[PDB]
């Protein structure tokens, strides 16, 4: 309460951090049904984190809200507080969303991200592993049944021990390594190794424990190394095909095919005829030339790494242009990364 | 016979003990590498006509680099950590030239590099220019690599 | 806030960059008067953390500024003629107890 | 990538102990901001190949300031009392540049700046341009901040 | 904001004390007037990031002064007896630009000044130019005056 | 058998040569009919010292593994091990030869170097 024109001296002072966001993260934190310490709002916008300590002021120990301090102090733009019931309506309305971050939630956010996968609005969940300690005689087969067979998914076991004793989902681990990634690297660089700060492994994890886990379902794990502290390790999909392992390689895609449809939003209701058809081609290799010449895309000539294609004989029949359809392929070849390094030692002594 | 190589494509690889992740940043104007081997002259008595030159102490020159002000990148936070005396950690950095393709056809590598001077451009306010600034460093051994030697 | 020193200590910086601070007073709300008292006291809370006052063995753990739009205000503070800066200290602590110990290092 | 700065968009703040207001003054042609840590080469015994720099001393370098023969700011009262001996006051600079909104994109901040030279430009009959004054100020310490570091 | 000083008018007035009348000359190329403080650098043993700069002494400049071989005036008869060696009397200068109207928006006041040099053109055979004389005086203090500091 | 993300620790090394090839010289070599350490294939390519001890991990001390394992040692590119019987034909084939090199050979080679 200011009255007088001078200085004011106010030593309730908390901390505040500095927003450094990425605009190809945008995420969806998904807080339970039965959470008594919500606000009744079932949908809530949260740019910074001076407005959510407004409307959360006292520092709870939940899974929302370690989940979305964890976010806002590592970077972090704006984010969504969706209930487990309305997050297939969230992503349909909001038209923003590229992640769905499972942050504590098991079985519901599950059979509502394989209904927005199936009507298509390029997401990407990352969903959460036992909150128990996996044994070893456990089998990976029947500990990753509760996950879906898609590719735009990933899992990420070991959970957080913050500072301040309190429980971090390890999705919301795996979505602050993915804002400093896509600033400084890109959506087509690994998550991986990129270290997330603040926060502690629960369970000390060997990569003998790691190899059963890796192909398959890919479980992603968490392991803190010297030097490097607290990185998230590992970079596949909930499938193991050619196409559509690694991480990289579907977000490149889904920043790909959403970047082209907005650019491709403001020619609908164009005339359907052969101009068209050539602007619509043109605002397309002019989007991937700048994208091939930053790195995204593995090829060293521009007819390696992309084409575009539009025709009356190509790509869509004269009974297909009737209908107000206008169909443009697009092949692209993205750069995989390195997942192992083979050190071949060989020595003799004296000689 | 193979064309020669040409001077305007190259990348910068540095490796501090502060930073974790070894990080690659792009430079305007690398300036160039010396290695001299400091010969020095005797004269003999009875000889007139020939000459005596004694090798010494190899002395390596100093990589002085150049890029516009930008973001505030790793190594323009750890320039400002050594300037101010906050730390004296040094890097080993491998700078190299790139072909039509990709490839990497000669390769420098430069040994315990100490970040030893910064230099601001010029605010004048007729320019049309960059703000570029002036990054100089104090490396201990230098091992050139590659096919194109 | 024990320790007379340290009530002591943190209302002498109060009387100094709050004399500093109604110099820009009367200024625009403009990002540029934000940082130009930044600039004021980021200098003068470093001269005297190399003077002894603060503790720590880097400026980055000895004090902190963070004025600016979304750091401290918001733009309804902008409206009402709101200019927050947020300063962080670490502070010096006494030797009020010494606890000797004694160990006898056998060595044959 | 995010665009470079340019250079010819600049505040500097001045904050003197005898004069109670903070002034802001408007410059033609701020030089440049240098920092060296002083390194110096040790010679060892049985090494020929390697070098040895052992860090010393970081010198920074001069504020050296241009404007034009223009009414008289408390800049210009004050280089003439301090020229003419009659204080020693010295003050807190900062200068910063600016984006196309008004933008502080980089910040300097200089402390305890000393202002030690006057230079007047040169009276020509034949000359057509602005009689353009020097001014160099000699700095304690220098911190550099701001997002595009 | 008001306009800047031009460069190309100005009036200068000398006083000596061989001479009763206060003279006025025209003159081509007056130099510029510097004034130094001449700090010196201090390094202390435990602090090695902060430099120390220590005021000592106002050095002033050299007022050199350039017009052309025309009738002999009272200032180049003064010049020829003081390098004759015949007297030593040297005068209080004032030198003021001038305005639009007439008016005196800068003064620059010396005091003490000394003749000390001479210095004549060249005589080319192919030249076209007038045949331009170099003065130069040492003066002992030096004092700003006017509205345009 | 890569089955973690991280850095696999292999100490069964051997040894390796860079390629260094002359395109005029694509070399055959020939081994011998009744050689019983050959691949029944009679006719093979081989690009460099990698693709070679594939099929050839071993060490041996015969004529062919001698010749090329000096062959590519001296840096050399693409070349045939050709059976003696197929020299006329592996010539006749492939394009490729410039050099006829008879690694440990006599009176087939020759027979089949003047055809």
């Amino acid at each position: 309460t200011t009255t007088y024109p001078g200085v004011y001296l106010s030593e309730d002072a908390v901390s505040s951090f500095s927003v450094n966001s990425a605009a190809t993260a945008v995420p969806l934190f998904a807080y339970d049904s039965e959470n008594t310490n919500t606000i009744n709002k079932p949908i809530q916008v949260f740019r910074n984190w001076a407005e959510f300590t407004v409307e959360y002021p006292t520092p709870l120990e939940d899974a929302f809200y370690t989940s979305l301090s964890l976010w806002f102090m590592h970077g972090g733009g704006k984010c969504y507080l969706v209930n487990e019931a309305n997050i297939a309506d969230a992503v349909a309305q909001y038209d923003d969303i590229t992640l769905i971050v499972a942050a504590g939630t098991d079985t519901t956010t599950y059979t509502a991200f394989t209904t927005v996968v199936g009507q298509g609005y390029r997401i990407f969940g990352l969903f959460d592993g036992p909150k128990e300690k996996i044994a070893g005689t456990a089998k990976p087969d029947e500990v990753m049944e509760e996950y879906p067979t898609s590719p735009f998914g990933a899992v990420f076991y070991p959970w957080g021990t913050l500072a301040s004793g309190a429980a971090v989902p390890p999705s919301a681990i795996a979505a602050a390594s993915i804002t400093q990634t896509d600033r400084t690297r890109g959506v087509w660089k690994a998550p991986a190794n990129q270290a997330v700060n603040g926060v502690t492994p629960a369970f000390a994890v060997s990569d003998d424990f790691q190899g059963k886990y890796n192909q398959g379902k890919a479980l992603n794990m968490i392991r803190t190394f010297s030097g490097q502290g607290t990185v998230v390790w590992g970079a596949r999909t909930l499938e193991d095909s050619d196409n559509w392992r690694y991480i990289p390689v579907r977000r490149l895609f889904n920043a790909v095919e959403r970047d082209i449809q907005k650019s491709l939003n403001k020619l609908v209701f164009e005339p359907n005829s052969q101009p068209t058809w050539q602007r619509v081609k043109a605002a397309v290799d002019s989007y991937l030339h700048s994208l091939w010449q930053q790195g995204a895309l593995a090829g060293n000539t521009p007819a390696d790494a992309w084409f575009v294609q539009v025709g009356k004989d190509l790509t869509m029949t004269q009974e297909e242009i009737n209908q107000g359809k206008m169909i443009i392929k697009i092949g692209l070849a993205a750069v995989r990364p390195a997942e192992f390094i083979i050190l071949q030692f060989s020595q003799d002594i004296a000689q | 016979m193979s064309t020669p190589a040409v001077s305007h494509r190259f990348l910068v690889n540095f490796l501090f003990n502060n930073i974790p992740n070894p990080f690659d940043i792009a430079f305007q104007r690398i300036s160039g590498l010396s290695r001299t081997l400091e010969v020095s002259q005797h004269r003999e008595g009875g000889e007139n006509v020939r000459n005596l030159w004694l090798a010494e102490q190899v002395n390596h020159g100093s990589l002085v680099l150049e890029r516009g002000v930008m973001n505030a990148s790793p190594l323009t936070l750890q320039f400002d950590r050594v300037l101010r005396r906050e730390s004296t950690q040094w890097a080993n950095v491998v700078i190299m030239l790139l072909n039509e393709l990709s490839l990497p056809v000669t390769t420098w590598t430069l040994s315990h590099a100490l970040p030893v001077r910064w230099q601001m451009g010029d605010l004048d306010a007729g320019s049309n220019q960059v703000l570029i600034n002036t990054l100089e460093l104090r490396y201990q051994d230098m091992r050139m690599l590659g096919v194109k030697l | 806030w024990r320790y007379i020193q340290i009530r002591l200590l943190v209302s002498s910086v109060e009387h100094y960059l709050s004399k500093l601070a109604r110099a820009y007073l009367f200024e625009p709300n403009t990002a540029p008067t934000w940082m130009k008292l930044k600039g004021q006291v980021w200098t003068w809370l470093r001269q005297q953390w190399l003077a002894g006052a603060f503790f720590g063995t880097v400026e980055d753990e000895a004090f902190s500024l963070s004025i600016g739009l979304d750091e401290t205000m918001t733009e309804d503070d902008i409206r009402h003629g709101k200019m927050i800066l947020q300063v962080r200290l670490a502070l010096l602590a006494p030797a009020e107890f010494i606890a000797i110990s004694l160990t006898l290092d056998l060595r044959d």
